[PDB]
RNA sequence: UUAGGCGGCCACAGCGGUGGGGUUGCCUCCCGUACCCAUCCCGAACACGGAAGAUAAGCCCACCAGCGUUCCAGGGAGUACUGGAGUGCGCGAGCCUCUGGGAAAUCCGGUUCGCCGCCACC
RNA sequence: AGUGCAAGAGCAAAAGAUGACUUGACAGUGUUCUUCCCAACGAGGAACGCUGACGCGAAAGCGUGGUCUAGCGAACCAAUU
RNA sequence: CCUGUCAAACUCCAAACUUACAGACGCUGUUUGACGCGGGGAUUCCGGUGCGCGGGGU
């Protein structure tokens, strides 16, 4: 900017998007990285492998494509967050994957968090990812009991657009239960 | 547009700095909530060699907290035209400074992709200067 | 000292006065003589010493040389008069001498010189065309005080 | 295709210097080699420019020459049209000295040394203190210039 | 010399040119390298960890294995060959 | 890529500016504290739940070259400096001829307001 | 700016600061380079591994001291396990 | 703004040139065995001059 003594970042560090530091000590493993991201409405779940001109996705999963299945609820919560996990891990599998590393971003290692709901997910999905149990939120959290005692408290609904009243952690069940089905196109 | 751009208080800090504490009291009682410790660098002088040592106490009032403080806060100090900052900021008096601000600052204090609010985007001292008055009181 | 001592350039260039002490004054009063304040362009014509030969000045030799030049100017035209007289050299050179035969023979520092490539201006008076011959014989007696033949070179005014 | 000839002896003379004209087939003063006008090539000849004598000759010259300084690559022999004929891919010196110049193929490859013995130049060179375009005989020649050398060092 | 360090002379060598400055790219800290390579040795003076000796910058190896995460570089210094332990942050691939 | 996620090179991408863009799609700003979690004080931030409103921010698109930068042309300049050679010149410091290389500042006109990879998506 | 001290060099979602937890300044054995360019030479030094045990972190991972280059010493003798 | 100068321990710049590896050409080795490895015997560790680049000293 000044001069040309000016030191002027990498650019996926101005944009304040990747935490380099992170990332060196994240590849290191050599194995591939499950790439866990956030936003408002969603919730997205990639498999990064390393590659000579760009990270490689062999494997993703979108909070909004989660509804191909059946899915009529919200797609920015825990339940959604397991589920997505859980689905990327599934075609993971499919490529040939076998184990990752978890890749957080700039989000928070907050215990029983959405991003460890994520991994929690793709594990379960058979992935093999170095984790640590009870970081990760209860059955019935990820489940997402804790909304649905939420909307105990009503008078006011919850969900603006027609799904239910008291809402239905039992479509959580009902989905996954589909994903670990052997048919289901993934 | 004149909505995504209406300004608003985003906090409210009020602190007595002392340079040696037992006053916090009074605050937590006329804001309404807990106040906190105020350190120091570099060595004083004027017997303050100490560096990281309790000198004052601030509190952040943001929201409804910062309002209803401002109701009463705001009549006991009369307002200047030179006691506003570029960016739309005023500090009177213990002291009182507000901290004002356009709909959109998540985007400055978020961590993801954070940036900074363009010069455009930016509260203006005159602007806020209409803000202000524009709520039970006058100007210069 | 005899300028045989230091005319020639070949030392290391000595400079750096963050490593050197003791660095003698420069003798030299001014670089900015006539009227300081007029311009270059001012003045119809304008003429340079030119050194022939790449050399060191000393600072003693720079102000004895453009003493002697300037006072003429001076006597000539006044002490107010019409010109304006440069010397665009400083004398960033630090020079030593050993003064025990050979043992601990980095010399302590004795004055300071001024490096000069050859073909490069020592001086350069500005003036009008009338007066622009007691430029010419400032630069005769200047040239005189100072190691290395001049040449008397005239950058603008072919008026003659 | 030039023809480099060693004016100055070995005495002095960089080493560097006379390892390449060692490489490039040449021990002794007066001898001479035909050398092709490649990046590799040239990068030699430039480095022995001032301890030589090079050119491009006439192929009359280049004639005369192969026919009195020229010997088999072990032998006393001398190679004349007849000795051409029996020996190389050729019918005689002229087809043979026009071949090396087109840069067809090379002294060796016809079993011939790939030196040319010189006789000192009849009437002395023009000198070896200084270039040719300073009246001296060393560097780079002319088409005739050159010949002028060789023939004198017949 | 004045004293024989390893950083003795290795200003030049060993420092950023000024746009050059800050922590460097991970990419290349964590190329993988195959035996029998050719790769050349320079330091990144951002990278303090998996330097060789200053004096082989410029060299072009061999790999011939890893030690850990680290590599094995085959070199000949003048006559003498050694065997240099260094991270691919100091490598680069020949060609 | 009618606004997404991960990158490579790490200013050709910086600084500054102009103009354009979002009904059930996106990113956002946005709305809100029962929970996971959170602040030496603030649901500000982090974390969680959610869509009433908006495209002013950001972001994506298109464009500007004043500054910085990258590269190119002519000018400077085959100048400065230089590897090889010389019974070339100079009292000398030094210079010159041939040979093979060859700048820098700066001036002038251009270029640059990032390019590329993987995945995802009307 | 700071980072214990010469100088030179490295570092900004850190190598700097604050806070908490921790004591890896751990046990054991090596590879390579350095000391000693090339080119033989000891003590010392460093980077890079392996095995055991530990600290931290959600995890990758980081920790064989203080960001890097100075702060070091033979046999004999003595004391200690 | 304009104007005048510098740097062995300055550098936004920057050669010639030196230098690692590789290929090509050259030269060289496969009865003259190169490259390399092992062993025996040394001498030697007062150097000097020219040229280029130097550092100190009139
Ligand atoms: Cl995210
Ligand atoms: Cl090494
Ligand atoms: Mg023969
Ligand atoms: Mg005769
Ligand atoms: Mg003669
Ligand atoms: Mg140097
Ligand atoms: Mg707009
Ligand atoms: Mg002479
Ligand atoms: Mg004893
Ligand atoms: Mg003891
Ligand atoms: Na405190
Ligand atoms: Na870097
Ligand atoms: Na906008
Ligand atoms: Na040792
Ligand atoms: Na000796
Ligand atoms: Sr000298
Ligand atoms: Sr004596
Ligand atoms: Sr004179
Ligand atoms: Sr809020
Ligand atoms: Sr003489
Ligand atoms: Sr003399
Ligand atoms: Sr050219
Ligand atoms: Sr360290
Ligand atoms: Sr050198």
């Amino acid at each position: 900017a000044t001069g040309p003594r000016y030191k002027v970042p990498m650019r996926r560090r101005r944009e304040a998007r990747t935490d380099y530091h992170q990332r060196l000590r994240l590849l290191k493993s050599g194995k591939p990285r499950l790439v866990a991201r956030k936003s408002n409405k969603h919730v997205r779940a990639q498999l990064v492998t390393l590659g000579p001109n760009g990270d490689d996705t062999l494997a993703s999963a979108h909070s909004s494509d989660l509804a191909e299945y059946g899915w009529e609820a919200p797609t920015g919560n825990m339940p959604s967050a397991y589920l997505t996990g859980l689905l990327a891990g599934l075609r993971a599998q499919e490529a040939g994957v076998e184990e990752a590393v978890l890749d957080i971003g700039l989000n928070s290692p907050t215990p029983g968090s959405k991003v460890f709901a994520i991994q929690e997910g793709a594990i379960d999905a058979g992935l093999d990812i170095p984790h640590n149990d009870d970081v990760l939120a209860d059955w019935q959290r990820t489940r997402g009991a804790h909304i649905a005692e939420y909307d105990e408290q009503l008078e006011e609904p919850l969900y603006s657009g027609d799904f239910d009243a008291a809402d239905l952690p039992e479509h959580f069940d009902e989905l996954r239960e589909t994903l670990l089905d052997g048919d289901i196109e993934l | 547009f004149h909505e995504m751009r209406e300004p608003r208080i985003e906090k409210v800090v009020v602190h007595m700095g002392i340079g040696h504490a037992n006053a916090e009291d009074i605050l937590g009682e006329i804001t309404g909530q807990m106040p906190v410790r105020t350190k120091a660098k570099r060595t004083v002088g004027e017997f303050d060699i100490r560096e990281g040592d309790p000198i004052g106490a601030k509190v952040t009032l943001r929201d409804e907290m910062a309002e209803e403080f401002l109701q009463t806060a705001l009549p006991l100090a009369e307002l200047a035209t030179s006691q506003f900052d570029d960016t739309g900021n005023f500090s009177f008096g213990l002291d009182v400074t507000v901290n004002l601000v356009r709909p959109g600052y998540r985007v400055a204090k978020r961590d993801k992709a954070s940036r900074s609010i363009p010069t455009k985007h930016r509260l203006n001292p005159a602007d806020a200067v209409a803000f202000i008055e524009s709520t039970y009181d006058v100007e210069v | 000292k005899p300028a045989s001592m230091y005319r020639d350039i070949d030392k290391p260039a000595y400079t750096r006065r963050e490593y050197i002490t003791g660095i003698p004054g420069s003798k030299i009063a001014q670089h900015k003589m006539g009227r300081k304040q007029k311009d270059a362009d001012d003045y119809p014509v304008q003429i340079s010493l030119i050194v022939e030969e790449t050399v060191q000045l000393r600072h003693g030799s720079l102000e004895a040389s453009r003493l002697s030049a300037n006072r003429h100017l001076i006597k000539e035209l006044g002490e107010e008069g019409d010109y304006k007289m440069t010397l665009r050299k400083f004398p960033h050179q630090v020079l030593r001498e050993n003064k025990d035969g050979m043992r601990a023979a980095f010399g302590k520092i004795v004055g300071t010189a001024a490096r000069v490539q050859a073909g490069e201006q020592l001086f350069t008076a500005y003036c009008n065309v009338e007066d622009a011959e007691h430029v010419k014989e400032a630069f005769r007696r200047a040239y005189n005080k100072i190691t290395p033949s001049c040449r008397i070179k005239v950058e603008r005014g072919e008026e003659l | 295709m030039h023809a480099l000839v060693q004016l100055r002896g070995e005495v002095n003379m960089h080493t560097d210097i006379q390892d390449t004209l060692e490489m490039l087939n040449i021990h002794h003063v007066n001898h001479c080699t035909l050398v092709p006008e490649t990046d590799a090539y040239r990068g030699m000849v430039a480095k022995v420019n001032d301890f030589v004598a090079f050119g491009e000759p006439s192929q009359e010259t280049l004639e005369t020459v192969l026919a009195t300084r020229a010997e088999p690559l072990e032998g006393d022999a001398d190679v004349d049209d007849e000795w051409v004929a029996e020996h190389t891919d050729y019918d005689d010196i002229s087809g043979l000295a026009f071949a090396l110049l087109s840069e067809e193929t090379t002294l060796r490859e016809q079993g011939l040394s790939p030196t040319l013995r010189l006789h000192p130049p009849r009437g002395g060179h023009d000198g070896v203190k200084h270039p040719v375009k300073e009246g001296g005989q060393l560097g780079k020649h002319d088409t005739e210039g050159i010949d002028d050398l060789l023939e004198a060092m017949r | 010399p004045s004293s024989n360090g390893p950083l003795e002379g290795t200003r030049g060598k060993l420092k950023n040119k000024p746009r050059d400055r800050g922590t460097s790219p991970p990419q290349r800290a964590v190329e993988e390298f195959d035996d029998g390579e050719k790769v050349h040795l320079k330091i990144d003076p951002s990278v303090p960890n998996g330097r060789f000796h200053p004096r082989f910058d410029g060299q072009t190896g061999t790999v011939e294995g890893k030690q850990g995460d680290a590599y094995k570089v085959d070199i000949v210094d003048g006559g003498k060959e050694k065997t240099i332990i260094v991270t691919a942050a100091h490598l680069r691939r020949q060609e």
